[PDB]
Protein backbone atom coordinates (compact mmCIF):
# COMPACT_ATOMS: atom_id res chain seq x y z
CA UNK A 1 0.00 0.00 0.00
CA UNK A 2 1.11 3.52 0.99
CA UNK A 3 4.58 4.10 2.47
CA UNK A 4 6.42 7.02 4.06
CA UNK A 5 9.93 8.04 5.03
CA UNK A 6 9.90 10.42 7.97
CA UNK A 7 12.28 11.97 10.47
CA UNK A 8 11.84 13.71 13.82
CA UNK A 9 14.56 16.03 15.13
CA UNK A 10 14.66 17.56 18.64
CA UNK A 11 17.19 20.07 20.00
CA UNK A 12 16.93 21.15 23.69
CA UNK A 13 19.16 23.78 25.31
CA UNK A 14 20.54 23.07 28.78
CA UNK A 15 22.36 26.30 29.80
CA UNK A 16 25.52 25.60 31.85
CA UNK A 17 25.17 21.82 31.27
CA UNK A 18 26.66 21.57 27.76
CA UNK A 19 25.78 22.05 24.08
CA UNK A 20 22.01 21.41 23.42
CA UNK A 21 20.91 17.78 23.45
CA UNK A 22 20.22 16.79 19.84
CA UNK A 23 18.32 13.63 18.85
CA UNK A 24 17.27 12.61 15.29
CA UNK A 25 15.18 9.52 14.49
CA UNK A 26 14.16 8.11 11.11
CA UNK A 27 11.13 5.87 10.39
CA UNK A 28 9.84 3.99 7.40
CA UNK A 29 6.14 3.63 8.12
CA UNK A 30 5.96 2.52 11.76
CA UNK A 31 9.52 1.10 11.87
CA UNK A 32 12.41 3.08 13.32
CA UNK A 33 15.62 2.39 11.36
CA UNK A 34 18.22 5.07 12.31
CA UNK A 35 19.08 7.49 15.08
CA UNK A 36 21.52 10.28 15.90
CA UNK A 37 22.01 11.24 19.57
CA UNK A 38 24.83 13.59 20.53
CA UNK A 39 24.89 12.14 24.07
CA UNK A 40 25.09 8.48 22.98
CA UNK A 41 28.20 6.31 23.44
CA UNK A 42 28.72 6.67 19.66
CA UNK A 43 27.36 10.20 18.91
CA UNK A 44 26.98 9.51 15.19
CA UNK A 45 24.21 8.25 12.92
CA UNK A 46 23.73 4.56 13.77
CA UNK A 47 21.46 1.67 12.69
CA UNK A 48 18.36 0.94 14.77
CA UNK A 49 16.93 -1.81 12.55
CA UNK A 50 18.65 -5.16 11.69
CA UNK A 51 18.27 -4.59 7.94
CA UNK A 52 20.43 -1.43 8.20
CA UNK A 53 23.40 -3.14 9.89
CA UNK A 54 24.86 -3.99 6.46
CA UNK A 55 24.84 -0.44 5.08
CA UNK A 56 28.56 0.38 4.85
CA UNK A 57 30.68 3.20 6.17
CA UNK A 58 29.95 5.70 3.37
CA UNK A 59 26.27 5.86 4.36
CA UNK A 60 27.03 6.42 8.06
CA UNK A 61 29.60 9.10 7.15
CA UNK A 62 27.22 11.11 4.93
CA UNK A 63 24.37 10.82 7.45
CA UNK A 64 26.63 11.72 10.36
CA UNK A 65 27.88 14.79 8.45
CA UNK A 66 24.30 15.85 7.72
CA UNK A 67 23.13 15.23 11.31
CA UNK A 68 26.12 17.06 12.83
CA UNK A 69 25.46 20.03 10.52
CA UNK A 70 21.78 20.01 11.56
CA UNK A 71 22.72 19.97 15.26
CA UNK A 72 25.04 22.96 14.69
CA UNK A 73 22.40 24.99 12.84
CA UNK A 74 19.80 24.12 15.51
CA UNK A 75 22.18 25.27 18.28
CA UNK A 76 22.46 28.62 16.51
CA UNK A 77 18.70 28.69 15.84
CA UNK A 78 18.04 28.30 19.58
CA UNK A 79 20.22 31.35 20.31
CA UNK A 80 18.51 33.40 17.55
CA UNK A 81 15.02 32.47 18.79
CA UNK A 82 15.94 33.62 22.32
CA UNK A 83 16.80 36.97 20.73
CA UNK A 84 13.54 37.20 18.75
CA UNK A 85 11.46 36.50 21.86
CA UNK A 86 13.71 38.39 24.34
CA UNK A 87 14.19 35.33 26.54
CA UNK A 88 16.88 34.84 29.18
CA UNK A 89 20.02 32.80 28.59
CA UNK A 90 19.02 30.75 31.66
CA UNK A 91 15.95 28.74 30.55
CA UNK A 92 15.81 25.48 28.56
CA UNK A 93 14.05 25.74 25.16
CA UNK A 94 13.06 23.20 22.49
CA UNK A 95 13.34 23.30 18.71
CA UNK A 96 11.63 20.46 16.81
CA UNK A 97 11.73 19.69 13.08
CA UNK A 98 9.65 17.07 11.30
CA UNK A 99 9.61 16.15 7.63
CA UNK A 100 8.48 13.28 5.47
CA UNK A 101 7.43 12.03 2.01
CA UNK A 102 4.43 9.78 1.40
CA UNK A 103 3.78 7.45 -1.55
CA UNK A 104 0.22 6.41 -2.39
CA UNK A 105 -0.75 2.76 -3.16
CA UNK A 106 -0.01 3.29 -6.86
CA UNK A 107 3.67 3.72 -5.93
CA UNK A 108 3.88 7.44 -6.69
CA UNK A 109 4.66 10.56 -4.68
CA UNK A 110 1.51 11.79 -2.95
CA UNK A 111 2.69 14.45 -0.48
CA UNK A 112 5.69 15.94 1.30
CA UNK A 113 5.67 18.01 4.48
CA UNK A 114 8.04 19.88 6.76
CA UNK A 115 7.35 21.82 9.98
CA UNK A 116 9.23 23.53 12.82
CA UNK A 117 8.04 24.03 16.39
CA UNK A 118 9.50 26.20 19.13
CA UNK A 119 8.65 25.30 22.74
CA UNK A 120 5.99 22.83 21.70
CA UNK A 121 3.88 24.82 19.19
CA UNK A 122 3.94 25.57 15.46
CA UNK A 123 6.60 28.09 14.40
CA UNK A 124 7.28 27.81 10.63
CA UNK A 125 5.52 25.47 8.18
CA UNK A 126 6.30 24.61 4.55
CA UNK A 127 3.14 25.17 2.48
CA UNK A 128 1.56 22.39 0.43
CA UNK A 129 3.07 23.81 -2.81
CA UNK A 130 6.51 23.18 -1.22
CA UNK A 131 7.46 26.63 -2.57
CA UNK A 132 6.53 28.96 0.31
CA UNK A 133 6.18 29.08 4.13
CA UNK A 134 3.59 30.05 6.77
CA UNK A 135 4.86 31.93 9.87
CA UNK A 136 2.93 31.77 13.16
CA UNK A 137 3.95 35.27 14.41
CA UNK A 138 6.29 38.22 13.70
CA UNK A 139 9.37 36.24 14.84
CA UNK A 140 8.70 33.37 12.42
CA UNK A 141 8.02 36.05 9.80
CA UNK A 142 11.73 36.91 10.06
CA UNK A 143 12.59 33.22 9.64
CA UNK A 144 10.31 33.12 6.59
CA UNK A 145 12.07 36.11 5.02
CA UNK A 146 15.51 34.55 5.62
CA UNK A 147 14.30 31.29 4.06
CA UNK A 148 12.96 33.24 1.06
CA UNK A 149 16.31 35.09 0.74
CA UNK A 150 18.19 31.76 0.83
CA UNK A 151 15.69 29.90 -1.46
CA UNK A 152 15.32 27.32 1.32
CA UNK A 153 12.05 25.93 -0.04
CA UNK A 154 13.90 24.93 -3.24
CA UNK A 155 16.34 22.84 -1.18
CA UNK A 156 13.45 21.29 0.81
CA UNK A 157 11.33 20.62 -2.29
CA UNK A 158 14.26 18.84 -4.03
CA UNK A 159 14.68 16.70 -0.90
CA UNK A 160 10.98 15.84 -0.50
CA UNK A 161 10.06 15.25 -4.17
CA UNK A 162 13.33 13.54 -5.21
CA UNK A 163 15.83 12.37 -2.59
CA UNK A 164 13.20 11.31 -0.05
CA UNK A 165 11.31 9.30 -2.68
CA UNK A 166 14.51 7.68 -4.02
CA UNK A 167 15.67 6.55 -0.57
CA UNK A 168 12.21 5.40 0.48
CA UNK A 169 12.35 2.94 -2.43
CA UNK A 170 15.84 1.82 -1.40
CA UNK A 171 14.83 1.31 2.26
CA UNK A 172 11.71 -0.63 1.22
CA UNK A 173 13.98 -3.03 -0.68
CA UNK A 174 16.61 -3.34 2.09
CA UNK A 175 13.93 -4.00 4.71
CA UNK A 176 11.25 -5.70 2.57
CA UNK A 177 11.06 -8.95 4.56
CA UNK A 178 9.70 -7.02 7.57
CA UNK A 179 8.51 -3.65 6.15
CA UNK A 180 6.17 -5.32 3.65
CA UNK A 181 5.00 -8.04 6.05
CA UNK A 182 1.51 -7.48 7.50
CA UNK A 183 1.30 -9.06 10.98
CA UNK A 184 -2.37 -9.53 12.02
CA UNK A 185 -3.51 -9.14 15.67
CA UNK A 186 -3.86 -12.13 17.99
CA UNK A 187 -7.20 -11.41 19.67
CA UNK A 188 -9.05 -12.61 22.75
CA UNK A 189 -11.60 -11.48 25.34
CA UNK A 190 -11.15 -11.43 29.12
CA UNK A 191 -14.03 -11.32 31.60
CA UNK A 192 -13.98 -10.09 35.18
CA UNK A 193 -16.99 -9.50 37.49
CA UNK A 194 -17.06 -5.99 38.94
CA UNK A 195 -20.23 -5.98 41.06
CA UNK A 196 -23.09 -8.32 42.00
CA UNK A 197 -24.70 -7.60 38.63
CA UNK A 198 -21.96 -6.41 36.22
CA UNK A 199 -18.74 -7.58 34.53
CA UNK A 200 -15.91 -6.06 32.47
CA UNK A 201 -15.33 -7.45 29.00
CA UNK A 202 -11.91 -6.53 27.60
CA UNK A 203 -11.09 -7.18 23.94
CA UNK A 204 -7.35 -7.55 23.29
CA UNK A 205 -5.37 -7.16 20.08
CA UNK A 206 -1.71 -8.17 20.39
CA UNK A 207 1.34 -8.56 18.19
CA UNK A 208 0.15 -6.58 15.14
CA UNK A 209 2.01 -4.48 12.57
CA UNK A 210 1.39 -1.85 11.31
CA UNK A 211 -0.02 0.18 14.20
CA UNK A 212 -3.23 1.31 12.49
CA UNK A 213 -6.18 -0.71 13.86
CA UNK A 214 -9.86 -0.31 14.71
CA UNK A 215 -11.20 -2.04 17.84
CA UNK A 216 -14.89 -1.51 18.62
CA UNK A 217 -17.58 -3.06 20.82
CA UNK A 218 -21.14 -3.41 19.54
CA UNK A 219 -24.28 -4.21 21.58
CA UNK A 220 -26.89 -6.28 19.71
CA UNK A 221 -25.00 -5.36 16.50
CA UNK A 222 -25.12 -1.56 17.04
CA UNK A 223 -22.63 1.19 17.96
CA UNK A 224 -21.46 1.41 21.58
CA UNK A 225 -18.68 4.01 21.27
CA UNK A 226 -19.87 6.20 24.18
CA UNK A 227 -19.66 3.31 26.67
CA UNK A 228 -16.30 1.84 25.52
CA UNK A 229 -12.98 2.39 27.31
CA UNK A 230 -10.10 2.42 24.76
CA UNK A 231 -6.37 2.60 25.50
CA UNK A 232 -3.93 4.29 23.12
CA UNK A 233 -2.12 1.90 20.75
CA UNK A 234 1.14 1.05 22.49
CA UNK A 235 4.43 -0.60 21.38
CA UNK A 236 5.12 -4.19 22.45
CA UNK A 237 8.86 -3.47 22.25
CA UNK A 238 9.57 -6.06 19.51
CA UNK A 239 8.32 -3.92 16.61
CA UNK A 240 4.62 -4.92 17.01
CA UNK A 241 1.78 -3.05 18.74
CA UNK A 242 -1.02 -3.73 21.21
CA UNK A 243 -4.41 -2.26 22.03
CA UNK A 244 -7.49 -3.12 24.05
CA UNK A 245 -11.08 -1.91 24.43
CA UNK A 246 -13.35 -2.63 27.41
CA UNK A 247 -17.07 -2.33 28.19
CA UNK A 248 -18.99 -2.90 31.41
CA UNK A 249 -22.06 -5.05 30.87
CA UNK A 250 -24.88 -6.65 32.89
CA UNK A 251 -24.06 -10.14 34.12
CA UNK A 252 -25.93 -12.73 31.98
CA UNK A 253 -25.89 -10.46 28.90
CA UNK A 254 -22.24 -10.89 27.82
CA UNK A 255 -23.24 -12.79 24.66
CA UNK A 256 -25.04 -9.72 23.22
CA UNK A 257 -21.74 -7.74 22.99
CA UNK A 258 -19.35 -8.32 20.07
CA UNK A 259 -15.78 -7.02 19.64
CA UNK A 260 -14.89 -5.99 16.06
CA UNK A 261 -11.29 -5.84 14.85
CA UNK A 262 -10.14 -4.28 11.58
CA UNK A 263 -6.49 -4.49 10.52
CA UNK A 264 -4.74 -4.60 7.13
CA UNK A 265 -3.20 -7.97 8.10
CA UNK A 266 -6.56 -9.71 8.50
CA UNK A 267 -8.04 -11.54 5.44
CA UNK A 268 -11.40 -10.28 6.76
CA UNK A 269 -12.55 -8.14 9.78
CA UNK A 270 -12.78 -10.37 12.89
CA UNK A 271 -15.52 -10.54 15.54
CA UNK A 272 -15.13 -12.10 18.98
CA UNK A 273 -17.47 -12.64 21.91
CA UNK A 274 -17.55 -14.07 25.42
CA UNK B 1 5.32 27.71 28.37
CA UNK B 2 3.24 24.90 26.80
CA UNK B 3 3.64 21.95 29.17
CA UNK B 4 1.82 18.66 28.69
CA UNK B 5 1.54 15.94 31.35
CA UNK B 6 2.71 12.41 30.37
CA UNK B 7 0.23 9.64 29.76
CA UNK B 8 1.58 6.39 31.26
CA UNK B 9 0.83 2.76 30.45
CA UNK B 10 2.56 -0.10 32.28
CA UNK B 11 2.28 -3.53 30.72
CA UNK B 12 3.98 -6.73 29.59
CA UNK B 13 5.20 -7.53 26.08
CA UNK B 14 3.29 -10.86 26.20
CA UNK B 15 0.40 -12.16 28.40
CA UNK B 16 2.08 -12.72 31.76
CA UNK B 17 2.71 -16.32 32.73
CA UNK B 18 4.14 -16.70 36.25
CA UNK B 19 7.64 -18.20 36.11
CA UNK B 20 8.15 -17.34 32.42
CA UNK B 21 10.53 -14.66 31.15
CA UNK B 22 8.90 -11.60 29.58
CA UNK B 23 9.48 -7.86 29.18
CA UNK B 24 8.08 -5.13 31.43
CA UNK B 25 7.15 -1.97 29.53
CA UNK B 26 6.48 1.60 30.62
CA UNK B 27 5.22 3.75 27.74
CA UNK B 28 5.13 7.50 28.36
CA UNK B 29 3.51 9.75 25.76
CA UNK B 30 1.86 13.08 25.14
CA UNK B 31 4.34 15.08 27.26
CA UNK B 32 6.26 18.33 26.88
CA UNK B 33 9.00 19.27 27.51
CA UNK B 34 11.15 16.25 26.65
CA UNK B 35 13.16 16.04 29.92
CA UNK B 36 11.76 13.05 31.81
CA UNK B 37 12.88 10.18 34.03
CA UNK B 38 11.23 6.79 34.01
CA UNK B 39 12.20 4.03 36.42
CA UNK B 40 10.86 0.47 36.67
CA UNK B 41 10.38 -0.83 40.21
CA UNK B 42 10.35 -4.37 41.61
CA UNK B 43 8.82 -4.59 45.09
CA UNK B 44 9.35 -0.83 45.41
CA UNK B 45 13.05 -0.88 44.40
CA UNK B 46 14.49 0.63 41.24
CA UNK B 47 15.61 -1.89 38.63
CA UNK B 48 19.19 -1.06 37.71
CA UNK B 49 19.40 -2.09 34.04
CA UNK B 50 16.59 -0.51 32.03
CA UNK B 51 16.64 0.46 28.36
CA UNK B 52 14.59 2.95 26.40
CA UNK B 53 13.66 3.91 22.84
CA UNK B 54 14.98 6.98 21.05
CA UNK B 55 13.00 10.17 21.77
CA UNK B 56 10.41 10.81 19.09
CA UNK B 57 7.24 12.86 18.82
CA UNK B 58 3.76 12.96 17.35
CA UNK B 59 2.12 15.37 14.89
CA UNK B 60 0.93 17.49 17.83
CA UNK B 61 4.63 17.83 18.90
CA UNK B 62 4.22 15.77 22.11
CA UNK B 63 6.99 13.31 22.99
CA UNK B 64 6.83 9.54 23.48
CA UNK B 65 9.31 6.99 24.91
CA UNK B 66 9.27 3.28 25.74
CA UNK B 67 11.23 2.06 28.77
CA UNK B 68 11.60 -1.69 29.18
CA UNK B 69 13.46 -4.43 31.04
CA UNK B 70 13.49 -8.23 31.15
CA UNK B 71 11.40 -9.64 34.00
CA UNK B 72 9.92 -12.91 35.17
CA UNK B 73 6.51 -12.30 36.78
CA UNK B 74 5.43 -14.27 39.86
CA UNK B 75 2.33 -14.24 42.06
CA UNK B 76 4.18 -12.48 44.89
CA UNK B 77 6.33 -9.82 43.14
CA UNK B 78 4.91 -6.34 42.51
CA UNK B 79 6.06 -4.19 39.59
CA UNK B 80 5.52 -0.52 38.87
CA UNK B 81 6.69 2.44 36.83
CA UNK B 82 7.85 5.74 38.40
CA UNK B 83 7.70 8.87 36.22
CA UNK B 84 9.49 12.13 37.02
CA UNK B 85 8.38 15.17 34.97
CA UNK B 86 7.99 18.92 35.51
CA UNK B 87 4.16 18.76 35.09
CA UNK B 88 3.78 16.31 38.02
CA UNK B 89 3.32 17.39 41.65
CA UNK B 90 5.68 14.58 42.68
CA UNK B 91 7.00 11.43 40.92
CA UNK B 92 4.00 9.35 39.87
CA UNK B 93 3.95 5.61 40.54
CA UNK B 94 1.76 3.46 38.26
CA UNK B 95 1.39 -0.19 39.29
CA UNK B 96 1.54 -3.03 36.79
CA UNK B 97 -1.80 -4.82 36.48
CA UNK B 98 -1.55 -7.87 34.26
CA UNK B 99 -5.17 -7.36 33.13
CA UNK B 100 -4.48 -3.89 31.61
CA UNK C 1 18.56 9.94 4.42
CA UNK C 2 18.07 13.36 5.95
CA UNK C 3 18.05 16.70 4.06
CA UNK C 4 21.40 18.14 2.96
CA UNK C 5 20.13 21.60 3.98
CA UNK C 6 18.90 22.44 7.49
CA UNK C 7 17.09 25.85 7.57
CA UNK C 8 18.52 28.82 9.48
CA UNK C 9 15.77 30.63 11.40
Amino acid sequence: GSHSLKYFHTSVSRPGRGEPRFISVGYVDDTQFVRFDNDAASPRMVPRAPWMEQEGSEYWDRETRSARDTAQIFRVNLRTLRGYYNQSEAGSHTLQWMHGCELGPDGRFLRGYEQFAYDGKDYLTLNEDLRSWTAVDTAAQISEQKSNDASEAEHQRAYLEDTCVEWLHKYLEKGKETLLHLEPPKTHVTHHPISDHEATLRCWALGFYPAEITLTWQQDGEGHTQDTELVETRPAGDGTFQKWAAVVVPSGEEQRYTCHVQHEGLPEPVTLRW
Amino acid sequence: MIQRTPKIQVYSRHPAENGKSNFLNCYVSGFHPSDIEVDLLKNGERIEKVEHSDLSFSKDWSFYLLYYTEFTPTEKDEYACRVNHVTLSQPKIVKWDRDM
Amino acid sequence: VIPLSAPTL
